[PDB]
RNA sequence: GAGCUGUAAGUAAGCUUUGAUCCAGAGAUUUCCGAAUGGGGAAACCCAGCAUGAGUUAUGUCAUGUUAUCGAUAUGUGAAUACAUAGCAUAUCAGAAGGCACACCCGGAGAACUGAAACAUCUUAGUACCCGGAGGAAGAGAAAGAAAAUUCGAUUCCCUUAGUAGCGGCGAGCGAAAUGGGAAGAGCCCAAACCAACAAGCUUGCUUGUUGGGGUUGUAGGACACUCUACGGAGUUACAAAGGACGACAUUAGACGAAUCAUCUGGAAAGAUGAAUCAAAGAAGGUAAUAAUCCUGUAGUCGAAAAUGUUGUCUCUCUUGAGUGGAUCCUGAGUACGACGGAGCACGUGAAAUUCCGUCGGAAUCUGGGAGGACCAUCUCCUAAGGCUAAAUACUCUCUAGUGACCGAUAGUGAACCAGUACCGUGAGGGAAAGGUGAAAAGCACCCCGGAAGGGGAGUGAAAUAGAACCUGAAACCGUGUGCUUACAAGUAGUCAGAGCCCGUUAAUGGGUGAUGGCGUGCCUUUUGUAGAAUGAACCGGCGAGUUACGAUUUGAUGCAAGGUU
């Protein structure tokens, strides 16, 4: 998924991290209230959210090496 | 005589067949073949080295 | 180096000589599993979707060296080699030109 | 934080029956207090609570194919919100 | 390049030719503890401060930073005291700590058992163990040398010299060096004279100071005084140092890669047999048994985004070299030496030179000074009291690539197995035992007995007394059957002699049993002497003890011999 996590803003990417949160929560808190039988979400929502923390994080990486 | 490169890798294949400068000869593999074949240049050289 | 689509004869086992078509090929242990060849004869006691069931005779695995392809001219056992055609890396027959199996 | 810090419900029959009062069971997070569980359960759920109950369990040594280790450490956390519920199935 | 979601089965969810899983290069993230450094603390936890930030009506809470110690640099301020310093104050720097294979190396400290057939000098031994240092090596290193020739020319290491010289209750025992043969193989810089400024005392001159130049050596060098000479050289390993460019290979993923069929036996062939083929590949490992030609490979060849790694050439950076005169000046002071007390030198304080330490003494200036195993004298050699220096050398926790008349599971690491682990100890510390189904799990569907375990079928498989304690399964031991024997007999359990009753062999003047007769007090170790009531063994199985290196001497053998040998 890193090439359209690149085309977001930051300040798109820090509420698609945030979106993705609320889902990765939903879908873990009906794990224990054994309504799922889906579980391959949670390992893609999971990787996801580090999609989208690595681009934001050497967004501040150039932020910071050209400044 | 000297080492012959066309020769020592055209036998290095066969089992059986050992390839030896003269100035290389030694008592195991002289004894272990049955059958020597020496060069004119061989044959000479290892005249001149042994007596 | 046979591929999953491929039409293959035997050479050691129970059944040499013997054509048939591989589907599935366990690549970390090596042992191909060709159609008709090495029909195991299971014991399942009853599962939860099954029957109880006597034998079942499914095909076992074969290893890949027992395994050749054949030559699409000849339809001798052959042993393939590598070609490089636009970049790609196609099979070589090593008796013949070129043996097509995408599926 | 605040997801982070809530990670499971707690279904039990200890628990349904706590449900029947407005208390609800959570398995919280290891490193957190009870001011800031009640400040994310409402956060998550939007609910107002009153009062809130930790308490730690130990590790519970357990036997899986002949050979021994333990269970990881929990905190447990028992919110009792005041009007509102949170809604499970 | 087609599968994948660790070992690890599974299911269930999925993901992948739009190239996943995996393989390298680079990067991001990187909880808490720990030198642990905000404070504390029983390590992996508590309690903060401050500054921001979120939240809240506000607190409470939370987030992010930042706060140990000396150290360095700054400016504040300046006590007893008047200046001044102490000291406090902030503000920067992150310098130190801790860790290791710390194996090797260099220092500081430094035993004892033992050997001397006791034992004290001596030896063990500067060994072990502690400390402190470091580095990829360290250390040493450019003659106040070794020597005594028509001498050599930094150090280190190797061969010899040589168990020689010598030391030693001249006991035990220690134990060189030079020459010669080799590996490797470069030398430098400073202090001082003097000169230049600069700055202050000071009196304008001198002194001191910094800085710069200068110049570092015995064939006496250098200042000086002369004459004659310049960017060619030199290079980050010493010799002063930074950092480019462009290549070169080098690893860190890889990619090609020759050539076989048939029949026989088998569950299976790679075996046998028959006919081929490749070889710069007949290394090796797999494949249902023993494969150059089935597979992975091998020989050979090719390959790099990116990372470093060396290494070239430019770039770049530094830089005059000689000669003569030596009149004068300089050439390393509480130093060298001396005494006393020690240690080190192979050398035990001695005929002790030479090298260090403590304590006091205490020099010389080229017509100088040191050394040549006491001391003089004479010759000869060298120039101390400043520093730096690669290589040859040591070591392997490791990494990469390999090797073995090395181990095969009581061996080989303690550990082939979810080992420093069960376990033991309050603690340091001590520390195991435990590999093998089959080719393939095809791991026994069903039936019967049974509560279940277990069995008996059936079935798989070449084999199931290959059934998961699963390859073979030896003895001790436990059984069930039997053929011959045995209830008047005194026994080291046999041994010859033998009737009877069974049996039939690696067929030969056979095998099993034994009515009865004759003879006959186990085995080791120890002893003058053991049936010994002397020791040792419950039995069975495994394990379990004259080896190796170096030297010496003897024979034996073989070279060739007044020579033989490296
Ligand atoms: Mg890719
Ligand atoms: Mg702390
Ligand atoms: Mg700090
Ligand atoms: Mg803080
Ligand atoms: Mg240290
Ligand atoms: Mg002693
Ligand atoms: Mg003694
Ligand atoms: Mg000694
Ligand atoms: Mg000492
Ligand atoms: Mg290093
Ligand atoms: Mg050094
Ligand atoms: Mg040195
Ligand atoms: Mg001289
Ligand atoms: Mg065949
Ligand atoms: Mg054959
Ligand atoms: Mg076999
Ligand atoms: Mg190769
Ligand atoms: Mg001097
Ligand atoms: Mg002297
Ligand atoms: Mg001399
Ligand atoms: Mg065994
Ligand atoms: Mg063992
Ligand atoms: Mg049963
Ligand atoms: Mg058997
Ligand atoms: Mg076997
Ligand atoms: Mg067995
Ligand atoms: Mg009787
Ligand atoms: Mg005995
Ligand atoms: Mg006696
Ligand atoms: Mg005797
Ligand atoms: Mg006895
Ligand atoms: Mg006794
Ligand atoms: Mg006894
Ligand atoms: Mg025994
Ligand atoms: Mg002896
Ligand atoms: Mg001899
Ligand atoms: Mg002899
Ligand atoms: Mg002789």
């Amino acid at each position: 998924k890193a090439k359209e996590i690149r085309d977001l803003t930051t300040s798109e990417i820090e509420e698609q991290i945030k979106s993705s949160k609320e889902e990765l929560f939903n879908l873990r808190f009906q794990l224990a209230t054994g309504q799922l039988e889906e579980t391959a979400r949670i390992r893609t929502v999971r990787k996801t959210i580090a999609r989208l923390k690595t681009v934001a994080r050497e967004r501040e990486i150039e932020q910071s090496k050209a400044n | 005589e000297n080492e012959d490169v066309n020769v020592e890798l055209s036998a290095r294949n066969i089992p059986g067949v050992q390839v030896t400068t003269a100035q290389g000869l030694n008592v195991l593999d002289i004894t272990n073949a049955d059958s020597l074949v020496i060069t004119e240049a061989a044959a000479k050289k290892v005249e001149e080295v042994l007596g | 180096h046979i591929k999953k689509g491929d039409n293959v004869k035997v050479i050691a086992g129970k059944d040499k000589g013997k054509e048939g078509k591989v589907i599935a090929t366990l690549p970390k242990k090596d042992r191909v599993v060709v159609e008709g060849v090495n029909i195991m004869k299971k014991h399942q006691k009853p599962t939860q979707l099954n029957p109880e069931g006597g034998i079942l005779e499914t095909e076992a695995a074969i290893h890949v060296s027992n395994v050749q392809l054949l030559d699409p001219k000849t339809n001798e056992p052959t042993r393939v080699g590598y070609k490089f055609v636009d970049g790609k890396k196609v099979r070589i027959a090593k008796k013949s030109g070129e043996e097509i199996k995408s599926n | 934080e605040a997801r982070d810090i809530l990670k499971r419900p707690v279904i039990t029959e200890k628990s349904s029956e706590a449900m029947a009062e407005d208390k609800y069971t959570f398995d919280v997070d290891t490193r957190v207090n009870k001011t800031q569980v009640k400040m994310a359960v409402e956060e998550i759920f939007n609910v107002k609570v009153a009062s809130v109950n930790i308490m730690n369990y130990k590790p519970k040594k357990k036997r899986m194919g002949r050979y021994q280790g333990y269970t990881n450490k929990r905190r447990k956390a028992i919110v009792t919100l005041k009007e509102g519920s949170i809604d499970l199935f």
